[PDB]
DNA sequence: TTAAGTGGAGCTGGATGCTCTGT
DNA sequence: TCCAGCTCCACTTAA
RNA sequence: ACAGAG
């Protein structure tokens, strides 16, 4: 009757490969088109728009409204993709250096890659190796690069292939026209004299056609990418499997989900600069049939290269005078790097929660390895303690005693279920008799609970030890002054952290590694470091 | 509403002519203002159309045409004998050929 | 080359089956590879790789060459599987110009790739059996006749054939023996004195062994670059304009290389023997003709001498950059229109021209010529110069001079090409799937009439062929096979731009 | 030790550290966030996730320390348990009809 | 009429079966998943046969259940093209006849493959079979399912997963055949 | 611009008198280099005819249909050559005369637009398995239709 | 949240990380990082490497190799926003044996 | 005489400590 | 506010 | 954005 289907498939993860995706990857991704630019409908309804940006089809950002490609809230929802498409193509700002990089290897006439046939033989047997790891993959593109930037014609087609560099923000020459004091090459002698008809009307042509070279734009290096033989593809150290040469000028662009912009922050930095780039994708698409001159084509193209470019990182160094922005806004960037950033604000470091903070004061009459909780913070914190064989007469009168008198519990949780029930409410003498087996309690601290402590500028491994935690009815931490050694810890108007652990694992790896009896010596130089301090020494 | 960039770098010295705003995107298939140009016909370009269709049964039939090899079937049966699917077997010129590449 | 990959995935899926263009893409799109590794990098087994192999080699399709180490290892060639699209129009071309059994042997060349010229008379003459009735068998002269007539003029050519080890390194034998051409012997054909009949499929030692013949693909091209030159000139100026330029290159055929850009040049005191009897001209109007196509600026043809009276050259680089410009210009009217068109011949001339020259010299307006000029910048058919005044290179101080480059636009233009053949087979090859359910039915009808055609074969087994529900549905098979004649028809049709373009693009490169 | 175990003195700097470590996001999480991404992007350099500070990022637990070992659980069990012979399809009565 | 189905499978046995031997908490938890459910290319899952290689049972981190990869036999109700087996009928319809084998329910017998003497009923959803000497036309496909005996010819699988996001197809179907002289009815021949 | 609505129908008038002029020459066939001469029609005799048919009140001057024949050039359709004003009715410029004929096209047209691939607009955005794919196309299902 | 005045909960820094790699806890380092601040599931295809829904592919249109993986929140949040800048994160999935 | 490989000089882009407590 | 890479330019050897 | 505290 029922076929069989794996229940639930956990996997682990075993490694990440970037790379980057087709334009036409991108709409297999993407959910709607965004075509629209405004925000909100201009009603009291308050509505967002079909086909713009903040469409619900991509996700939602505030409990009211839910999503429409899954019909979920926001706390189930992955979000979901929408895209762009761009009426004329732009360089993208992260990949511009090596935009340059393809373009000074391979033929601007041809598109093959500019080598001898020996010196393809040298390298495509030196990438057979297994193991090449992506320090050796760095080092081969320098002495790849440097080969075909000293030959100056092609050993296959035969034309002429001058130097490729950066002339300014977003821009890229190519010197295919140079000239030189001695006899005039032919073919360079034809290019400044086929300047006839431009120089009938237009005086101005004269002291500057020595100056003309090709202007590469993201209308020819997208043609020139799409003629690179795909045997000479790993001789750019380009992976084909993770990305092609096609793919590094873009003329479509996914959008974020909502819960990657929330929608009060109202607007994100992220989505006015989405505004701006549909925006002129009808100033463009006006202008080419209002018949705008070629001097505000360009204009008008530039700065869509510009706002692609400040959509993803909005520090840039060579923006024009009359194109720099007036205010400061978060591109993808600066939502990664620095402090506040993903990596080290959110990532490798992160705010916890079961954690308590408090001004500390002595106590010589505890042990060396104990702390004073005080009450207030011991029935906040809780400790999940599953129901077994050892500890249910124990827990039922943790659930008897309830939230507000001191051995007590916050919550209950049933077997199989997710749900907490709240235990405040209802009466505690039927919630415990009903107490089975695989239940969860969340019990108050209690007396010998495994407690992490910390002072916070941690510049050792025992500025943090665990310790056992003991209530007590004033309102501070309080520890043995023999411990004032490791924390540095001075009592003179003192705030040190606290963390209790929520996992028996957690609990175990900080009794037997870290606690203050197996820590008594530093691990630098062996010497002790918890022992007595002044007027245990008097 | 006023933007980050100057509006007056791109464009509308006067204030007013904005373009529209796109409610709905635009269809899969925009509609041609022109057609394609209709074949060429005779009698030397219909013979060739007739001689490529008989090159697809021609060669899909020749020992060159290496059909994948069948596999996983079930069980054995005397109608093996009347289902063996017979054709002849070509065999090149090994002087030719690399050494390599014995069968 | 993402569109060239692309479109030999399907023509080695058609011709050859599906385990061979696993190894037939994978040699395309990577390199010349050793035999282990292919069979890692693709995942079939060494004996499917073998046959694989053993069927590219056949084919003239993959070559190798021994290196260090003495492993082989195998390349592709790309140009070569395209060469597989143009197959009905060399079976064609050579039914003009040849007798039906000159379009037989070409035809068992083109299937085989590779054979021996005593088992093509054999297969041409068993296969003329049908083509004939009445007592007369086909015999070996009359093949022989047509095939050494080939030779003479280069259609067919020898292989490159293996080296002889009793004269060159006798002893332990190479991995692979190194095969060479040989000049002398391509068109020196071995005597055939044994004769025979062909048999008509009744169904109830070799002296030229080694000696193998294939198709010479390029005598073909050499052959169609005259008459897209000859029926040039025979739309612009005259029938007898274009029979005299059919006859300096009929003359030009074994004197010249296929990469030339100026042929030998002949006397017109030797054209006008030449020339077939049946035009009534004399040698003075011969000397009219060639000093008036002397006078085209499109310079088909040049003087290029003093000596023997009047000397003159045909060109050959030159006569197709006149095509390819007519090739690039054609669509240009029929994708934009003949008022777009009209600027792209005039910004072809005028090398570099600006907006404003443009509206006065073609006398097309403002905001109706700038749409066709903005329209063909995005499809790359036009592209800027921008001289700047500063090498600040701003928009708002510089001047944006439009210009046609043929080469960049012929290379993008025969990209779009290769993509759209794939398209025709893509669009084929789905209502060919998709009614699979329709043919094998209408095959089963006529299965019933095929097999039981005369052996017992009764006449009440006619009315039970139309009988089954296929009877309406034959509105659906036919509709089936109007589109698979159109799209086929359309396949070939487009090979006529490829050689336009990729002749342009061959005869361009120095390749130093 | 570390500063000399590639031959050449390498330093403590983001320099020195890019010639030593492989991982991508162990790069990206200390300077330079933006250019390891976009040069992995470029490379298509694939990542495993047997580093540290990529663990504590994809939250995995780490091979240090008490990860670098792996537990079994000393159940009563028998490994290759007694097959039941099979009575139809045993060898010695089908060989097969085709020569 | 079966086949053995040699299969891999990593299994989670909960610490509070600790005290039971490891080769029998397997086979209990193999067949809590396992039966009476038609795996997609070889067929319904009767029982579990044995346990052929029990590898080791690892711990992993954040649990304390032990994981142990399991290979095994299973026996799987799955007859082969061209086998004769015998049944019950569950009915009749326009649509063909519906013959149930015990535990398996979904059997076609179609009306291109019934015994040609009748190939229509009129109006009625009982099959016919006409005799010309006796029993014309009203020898019936009874739906209380007396012993009939079929010859098995095409079977299908249809990949019943979902399409599309989450917020009753027969998966194993067969087809079988009558029309060959000596099968039908245990009766008739 | 002086006006689409003007020029449109010159482009179309001035061309049939270099056909019918091209078309006796044709029909003369005395002598081809002499048949050659006699299809190249004077600048000045194309410029008194179309003032002579009655088309606009205004005057066509001469130096503004000298440059609507350059757009029968444009259009591929006639050319152009200069000969020395050794000796004519006007030779309108000093020791120069200009010289037109209606020719014929180069070649027949490609192979490329006959395929409604080479005529796309949304070329770019076909592939295999995605939304715009040859196996569901319009502008061929339209195509295959008629 | 951020502080006493949102209820805001306390931070295991850059370097408070750098004490709890010294002792060697790994899975103390575990449960600060993942359990305790942003545990969340995703469903990711294994077959084309990106991030699905709902048991849902919607790149490969599929259900046949979705698969739930234990991830910080904070992390599929890089792997959103790092498809906008076109670096793609493809993983590949092995099983946790 | 000049082709070329390598020094020295200027430009560019990156980075600069950990938390809470309030306005 | 301080410091590695990248690129431009004279300066010898060698033919 | 500023002031504090250790
Ligand atoms: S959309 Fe269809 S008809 Fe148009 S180019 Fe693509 S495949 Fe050809
Ligand atoms: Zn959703
Ligand atoms: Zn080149
Ligand atoms: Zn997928």
């Amino acid at each position: 009757k029922e076929q069989f289907r794996e229940t639930d498939v956990a996997k682990k993860i075993s490694h990440i490969c970037f790379g980057m995706k087709s334009p036409e990857e991108m709409r297999q991704q993407a959910h709607i088109q965004v075509v629209s630019k405004n925000l909100y409908s201009q009603d009291n309804q308050h509505a967002p728009l079909l086909y713009g940006v903040l469409d619900h089809r991509m996700g939602t950002s505030e409990k009211d409204r839910p999503c429409e490609t899954c019909g979920k809230n926001l706390a189930d929802c992955l979000g979901h993709y929408g895209y762009i498409d761009l009426e004329l193509p732009c360089f993208h700002v992260g990949y511009f250096r090596a935009v340059i990089g393809i373009l000074q290897m391979i033929c601007k006439t041809c598109c093959h890659i500019m080598l001898s046939q020996e010196e393809k033989k040298q390298f495509l047997d030196y990438l057979k190796r297994p193991g090449l790891t992506y320090l050796q993959k760095r080092g081969l593109k320098k002495k790849i690069s440097d080969k075909c930037r000293k030959k100056n014609i092609c050993h296959h087609c035969g034309a002429f292939n001058g130097t490729v560099k950066k002339c300014g923000l977003l821009k890229i020459i190519h010197e295919k026209y140079k000239t030189n004091k001695k006899v005039v090459d032919p073919i360079v002698s034809n290019f400044l004299q086929s300047f006839e008809t431009a120089i009938e009307h237009n005086k101005e042509v004269e002291p500057l056609l020595g100056r003309a070279q090709e202007n590469l734009n993201p209308l020819v290096v997208l043609n020139l990418f799409k003629r690179i033989p795909a045997e000479d593809v790993p001789l750019l150290l380009m992976n084909p499997e993770a990305g092609k040469p096609s793919d590094l000028i873009l003329t479509r662009l996914l959008v974020p989900p909502l819960c990657i912009r929330p929608s009060v922050v109202n607007e994100d930095d992220l989505t006015m600069k989405l505004t701006e780039i549909i925006f002129l994708n009808d100033v463009i698409k006006k202008h080419r049939i209002s018949g705008a001159k070629t001097q505000m084509i360009m204009e008008d193209w530039d700065f869509l290269q510009l706002q692609c470019a400040l959509y993803i990182n909005s520090e840039l160094s060579g923006i024009p005078l009359n194109m720099a922005p007036k205010k400061w806004t978060r591109g993808f960037v600066q939502r990664l790097k620095g402090k506040q950033g993903r990596f080290r604000g959110n990532l490798s470091g992160k705010r916890v929660d079961f954690s308590g903070r408090t001004v500390i004061s002595p106590d010589p009459n505890l042990r060396i390895d104990e702390v004073a909780v005080p009450v207030h913070v011991a029935k906040i914190l809780t400790f999940p303690e599953k129901v077994n064989k050892a500890n249910i007469n124990f827990l039922r009168k943790l659930v008897q005693n309830g939230p507000e008198v001191h051995p007590g519990a916050n919550f209950i949780q049933q077997r199989h279920t997710q749900m907490k029930r709240f235990l405040k409410y209802g009466n505690r003498e039927k919630m415990a008799q009903e107490l089975k087996y695989g239940d969860i309690v969340e019990r108050h601290l209690i007396d010998g609970d495994v407690v992490l402590f910390n002072r916070q500028p941690s510049l050792h491994k025992l500025s943090i030890m665990a310790h056992l935690a003991r209530v007590k009815p004033h309102r501070t931490f309080r520890f043995n002054e023999c411990v004032c050694t490791p924390y540095n810890a001075d009592f003179d108007g003192d705030e040190m952290n606290l963390h209790l652990p929520q996992t028996e694992e957690a609990k175990a790896e900080a009794l037997v590694l870290m606690g203050t009896k197996a820590n008594l010596v530093t691990p630098r130089n062996g010497e002790p470091l918890i022992a007595a301090i002044q007027d245990f020494l008097t | 509403a006023a933007y980050t960039f100057n509006i007056e770098a791109v464009g509308f010295s006067k204030g007013e002519k904005l373009p529209d705003v796109v409610l709905k995107p635009p269809p899969l298939f925009p509609d041609t203002d022109y057609k394609p140009v209709p074949l060429k016909t005779g009698e030397g370009e219909e013979y060739m159309l007739a001689l490529k269709q008989e090159l697809r049964e021609t060669m899909k039939r020749m020992p060159y045409f290496i059909e994948t090899p069948e596999e996983r079937q079930d069980i054995e049966r005397y109608s093996k004998r009347y289902m063996k699917v017979y054709k002849e077997e070509w065999i090149p010129d090994w002087r030719r050929l690399p050494r390599e590449m014995m069968p | 080359t993402q569109a060239e990959i692309k479109l030999c995935s399907l023509l080695l899926q058609e011709h050859f089956g599906e385990i061979v263009e696993k190894i037939g893409v994978h040699l395309i799109r990577t390199g010349s590879q050793p035999l282990r590794v292919i069979a890692h990098d693709t995942g079939t087994s060494l004996d499917q790789v073998k046959k694989a192999l053993c069927v590219l080699v056949q084919h003239n399709l993959v070559s190798y060459q021994v290196h260090k180490r003495g492993v082989v290892e195998y390349e592709a060639q790309c140009s070569r599987v395209l060469r597989m699209l143009r197959y009905p129009r060399y079976i064609y071309t050579t039914k003009t110009l040849y007798s039906d059994t000159g379009e037989l042997i070409v035809e068992e060349l083109l299937l085989n790739g590779k054979l021996t010229m005593s088992a093509v008379v054999k297969k041409v003459a068993d296969r003329l059996t049908e083509t004939m009735e009445d007592g007369k068998t086909m015999d070996y002269a009359e093949v022989s006749n047509t095939f050494v007539r080939l030779a003479d003029t280069h259609f067919v050519q020898r292989c490159p054939s293996v080296p002889t080890t009793e004269n060159s390194d006798p002893g332990p034998p190479p991995p692979a023996p190194t095969l060479v051409i040989n000049e002398k012997d391509m068109y020196l054909v071995p005597k055939l004195s044994l004769i025979g009949k062909g048999k008509r499929r009744r169904s109830s030692p070799i002296p030229d062994d080694g000696i193998y013949w294939q198709a010479n693909l390029d005598r073909f091209h050499q052959h169609f670059r005259d008459q897209a030159i000859v029926s040039a000139v025979a739309n612009r100026m005259d029938q007898t304009s274009s029979e005299i330029v059919r006859t300096m290159l009929r003359m030009s055929e074994i004197t010249t290389s296929s990469s030339a850009p100026f042929t030998q040049p002949l006397s017109s005191n030797e054209i006008f023997r030449s020339l077939p009897v049946g035009y009534n001209i004399s040698k003075q109007v011969l000397d009219q003709y060639l000093t008036l196509l002397a006078d085209d600026p499109l310079e088909f043809v040049g003087k290029s001498g003093d000596s023997g009276g009047g000397m003159y050259v045909i060109n050959l680089h030159k006569a197709l950059a006149s095509l390819a410009t007519a090739t690039l210009e054609s669509v240009v009217q029929e994708r934009f229109g003949s008022r777009c068109a009209r600027i792209f011949r005039l910004v072809l001339q005028k090398k570099h021209i600006e907006q404003k020259q443009v509206e006065d010299f073609a006398m097309i307006p403002a905001k109706e010529a700038k749409d066709m000029l903005y329209k063909m910048l995005s499809e790359n058919f036009m592209s800027l110069q921008e001289i700047p005044k500063t090498p600040d290179h701003a928009p708002s101080r510089t001047f944006y001079l439009y210009t046609v480059n043929i080469l960049s636009a012929a290379r993008m233009l025969l990209h779009r090409c290769y993509k759209s053949i794939a398209n025709l087979i893509e669009r084929r090859q789905f209502e060919t799937k998709e009614n699979k359910r329709l043919l094998e039915k209408s095959q089963r009808v006529e299965a019933i009439i095929a097999s039981m055609q005369a052996t017992g074969a009764e006449e009440a087994q006619l009315q039970e062929i139309e009988e089954m529900i296929t009877a309406p549905e034959r509105q659906q098979l036919e509709t089936l096979k109007r589109n698979v004649n159109k799209l086929d028809a359309s396949e070939i049709q487009v090979d006529e731009t490829i050689f336009l373009l990729e002749s342009y693009i061959e005869c361009t490169m120095k390749r130093q | 030790d570390l500063m000399t175990y590639k031959g050449e003195v390498l330093g403590i700097t983001r320099f020195g550290l890019a010639k030593m470590k492989e991982s991508v996001l162990m790069l990206a999480s200390f300077e330079k966030t933006a250019d390891h991404l976009f040069d992995a992007a470029y490379f298509g350099q694939k990542d495993s996730v047997c580093g540290v500070s990529e663990c504590i990022i994809m939250g995995i637990p780490m091979n240090i320390g008490t990860g670098l070992f792996k537990l079994l659980h000393k159940a009563d069990r028998d490994p290759n348990p007694p097959k039941r012979p099979l009575i139809f399809d045993t060898n010695e009565f089908h060989i097969p009809l085709v020569t | 009429m079966f086949v053995l189905v040699e299969m891999v499978d990593t299994v989670r046995i909960p610490p509070w079966q600790f005290e039971r031997k490891l080769n029998d908490s397997i086979a209990e938890e193999l067949n809590k998943k396992l039966a009476n459910k038609v795996v997609y290319n070889v067929g319904l899952c009767i029982c579990l046969f044995d346990i052929t290689k029990l590898e080791d049972a690892y711990v992993f981190p954040g649990d304390g259940a032990s994981h142990t990869k399991v290979h095994f036999r299973c026996v799987v109700f799955h007859p082969f093209l061209d086998e004769i087996l015998i049944g019950k009928i569950k009915g009749c319809s326009p649509e063909g006849v519906h013959v149930s084998l015990g535990f398996f329910d979904d059997i076609l017998i179609p009306p291109e493959s019934l015994q040609q003497p009748a190939k229509f009923d009129e109006a009625e959803q009982v099959w016919v079979w006409e005799y010309e000497t006796e029993e014309g036309a009203h020898d019936l496909y009874m739906d209380t399912g007396e012993e009939i005996r079929f010859r098995v010819v095409d079977e299908s699988f249809v990949d019943t997963s979902p399409t599309g996001p989450s917020s009753k197809e027969a998966p194993y179907t067969l087809v079988g055949s009558i029309s060959e002289p000596g099968l039908g009815l245990l009766s008739w021949w | 611009d002086f006006e689409s609505e003007f020029v449109e129908v010159l482009n179309q008038q001035c061309f049939k008198f270099l056909q019918s002029k091209a078309e006796t020459a044709r029909e003369s066939k005395q002598n081809p280099m002499i048949q050659r001469n006699s299809s190249f029609a004077s600048s000045h005799e194309v410029w008194k005819y179309i003032c002579e048919l009655g088309i606009s009140k205004v005057e066509l001057s001469m130096e503004d249909i000298e440059t609507i024949l350059n757009t029968l050039i444009y259009d591929g359709k006639v050319e152009m050559t200069i000969i020395a004003a050794k000796e004519g009715t006007v030779g309108s410029v000093d020791g120069h005369m200009k010289l037109y004929r209606a020719v014929n096209p180069i070649i027949p047209p490609t192979g490329l637009v006959r395929a409604p691939c080479g005529l796309c607009p949304v070329f770019d955005d076909c592939h295999e398995g995605g939304e715009i794919s040859p196996s569901n196309c319009i502008y061929m299902t339209e195509w295959l239709e008629f | 949240t951020e502080g006493r005045s949102r209820d805001g909960g306390l931070r295991l820094g850059e370097m408070e990380r750098d004490c709890l790699i010294g002792y060697g806890a790994s899975m103390l380092l575990l449960e600060r990082l993942m359990i305790s601040s942003d545990a969340f599931e995703v469903d990711v295809c294994g077959q084309c490497g990106l991030l699905g829904y709902s048991g849902w592919c919607h790149y490969c249109k599929s259900s046949c190799h979705v698969s739930s993986l234990r991830i910080p929140y904070a992390c599929k949040l890089l792997f959103q926003e790092l498809q906008s800048m076109n670096i793609i994160p493809r993983l590949k999935l092995s099983k946790y044996n």
